[PDB]
């Protein structure tokens, strides 16, 4: 089993722009048994090109497959909404590439943070959430730190980032901080401070139990 | 694998669609995939391991003596095929093993004329134009298409061991 | 024209066995190779095992060799994927793919062109569960849902049952310590628009066939 290393891991481009994606194994093989894929979020993948240069039927002209020996290279130029997403190697009948992700490049925004305390149908229960929103950003890289009581926390918090939205191309992230009614009603103030590149200073919003 | 500078050892070379491959001269069998000898019309202890078909040798049996296709052969009609062969149709063509696939794949080579169509689970019955890739260097030999392969005979004046 | 549809996933428990399956329609099955490629959530495409078009030829990736079996019945157009004592890092989308050729300038190029809609198999120890929703009151205002605490995936959110779909965001699930996923869902409305007009988010969750229909409000 070879080893296929794709390159970049997130490909950052506008529309209209040319597309660059690497491929290069651990070995030399042939191009007729290197293939590369296309995947859109939620749907099977797609094959691109039979072997290193073959498009595959109904595959645009403007995908275009180069590679030898070790180095094989899937150029998309004059790129479209409907091109941005997943894209993946694989030499037949051994493994993929990790796979290169197109993100469509815009205005870089700020997100707008919200938080959200824990319901009162969710304090009957031994267990509370507060929610942090942090919503239509761009890039994805964004930082989400909790603090109760002036206190950062650790092990207590998960995060999920939605995919990139079709209509502005922004992104979204959610973050809950899991704690019991006990260690909830102990303390007062809670508040998540968020860092992004759209912000000159990170923001905090916070609340307190009582509104 | 065969190419266009193989050798076929008391054969010929001929090209279809997408190979290239030996024929034997005479009632000559192909014991390898560019060597021709003599196929033996019964084995027993003295011809052992001598080829008896078109890759089929000889094997003893632990006794009594048999014509054997060589791994990876299946016998159809006394004729040794590849085994991913056997279940693939081609029409205009016949079947070949893909010998650099990490798989094992029966594709489809086409007579002189046809691709593989795509549309038609590969099968020969696209038209599209096979570029001779001989090299005929005997006296007055060219690339003729002969019975839909391509193969190295006479030139348009001469005709018949050199050609005249 | 060419179909392949799997069928055989489900939840399991850790150790367990499952048998998938690949049905193929609208070509000669048994002149092509076959494959199953799956992916873990979140996770890229992995290729788990290879089979001649007779099904004499198999092959398979290091990381599923001793459990995994490939299979194929040639019969019935059907390709097989029998697995034993399956690992919780086995939680993938499991495709099935045809291996064809195109034979283009000189040279027979390879590829998976044909693939099927994927069957989800899910190993975990944790039993089915029914999601509970809780409100997430905005104190353009945003306010959303919680979905907290359902096995196993999915759940289909919408908003007042459709005909709100401007500015909603369903965050994917994250797979607690506990075993069980959780996901949120919001939307961002302008303020001018509390307490006129009613929000409601509808949690479908179809394994154990609960719709909660919880209607978020501002607070007191």
């Amino acid at each position: 089993e070879i080893v296929l290393t794709q390159s970049p891991g997130t490909l950052s481009l506008s529309p209209g722009e040319r597309a660059t994606l690497s491929c290069r194994t651990s070995q030399s093989v042939s191009s007729s048994y290197l293939a590369w894929y296309q995947q859109k979020p939620g749907q099977a993948p797609r094959l691109l090109m039979y072997g290193a240069s073959s498009r595959a039927t109904g595959i645009p002209d403007r995908f275009s497959g180069s590679g030898s020996g070790t180095d094989f290279t899937l150029t998309i130029s004059r790129l479209e909404p409907e091109d941005f997403a997943v894209y993946y190697c694989q030499q037949y009948g051994n493994s993929f590439g990790q796979g290169t992700r197109l993100e469509i490049k815009r205005t870089v925004a700020a997100p707008s943070v919200f938080i959200f305390p824990p319901s009162d149908e969710q304090l009957k229960s031994g267990t509370a959430s507060v929610v942090c929103l942090l919503n239509n950003f761009y890039p994805r890289e964004a930082k989400v730190q909790w603090k109760v009581d002036n206190a950062l926390q650790s092990g207590n918090s998960q995060e999920s980032v939605t995919e990139q939205d079709s209509k502005d191309s922004t992104y979204s992230l959610s973050s809950t901080l899991t704690l019991s009614k006990a260690d909830y009603e102990k303390h007062k103030v809670y508040a998540c401070e968020v860092t992004h590149q759209g912000l000159s200073s990170p923001v905090t919003k916070s609340f307190n139990r009582g509104e | 694998k065969v190419t266009v500078d193989t050798v076929c050892k008391r054969g010929f070379l001929i090209q279809m669609s997408g190979h290239l491959e030996c024929k034997c001269e005479n009632d000559l069998v192909l014991v390898n995939e560019e060597t021709c000898e003599e196929k033996v019309l019964k084995c027993d202890e003295k011809t052992v391991n001598k080829p008896c078909g078109d890759f089929s040798k000889c094997i003893k049996i632990d006794v009594s003596y048999a014509c054997k296709c060589n791994l990876g052969y299946d016998m159809v009609n006394n004729v040794c095929i590849p085994n991913e062969c056997k279940q693939v149709t081609c029409g205009n063509g016949k079947c070949i093993l893909d010998t650099s696939n990490p798989v094992k794949t029966g594709v489809c080579s086409c007579n002189i004329g046809k691709v593989p169509n795509v549309q038609d689970q590969n099968k020969c019955s696209k038209d599209g134009e096979t570029k001779c890739s001989l090299k005929c260097l005997k006296e007055q030999e060219t690339c003729k298409a002969v019975d839909g392969i391509y193969k190295c005979d006479c030139k348009d004046g001469f005709i018949i061991s050199i050609c005249t | 024209e060419v179909q392949l549809v799997e069928s055989g996933g489900g939840l399991v428990q850790s150790g367990g066995s499952l048998r998938l399956s690949c049905a193929a329609s609208g070509f000669t099955f048994s002149r092509n190779a076959m494959n199953w490629v799956r992916q873990a959530p979140g996770k890229g495409l992995e290729w788990v095992s290879t089979i001649s078009g007779s099904g004499d030829s198999t092959y398979y990736a290091d990381s599923v060799k001793g459990r995994f079996t490939i299979s194929r019945d040639n019969s019935k157009n059907t390709l097989y994927l029998q697995v034993n004592s399956l690992r919780a890092e086995d939680t993938a989308v499991y495709y099935c793919a045809k291996g064809d050729y195109y034979f283009d300038s000189g040279s027979y190029s390879f590829g998976m062109d044909v693939w099927g809609q994927g069957t989800t198999v899910t190993v975990s120890s944790a039993s089915t569960k029914g999601p509970s929703v809780f409100p997430l009151a905005p104190s353009t205002a945003a306010l959303g849902c919680l979905v907290k605490d359902y096995f196993p995936e999915p759940v289909t959110v919408s908003w007042n049952s459709g005909a709100l779909t401007s500015g909603v965001h369903t965050f994917p699930a994250v797979l607690q310590s506990s075993g069980l996923y959780s996901l949120s869902s919001v939307v961002t409305v302008p303020s001018s628009s509390l307490g006129t007009q009613t929000y409601i988010c509808n949690v479908n969750h179809k394994p154990s066939n609960t719709k909660v229909d919880k209607k978020v409000e501002p607070k007191s």
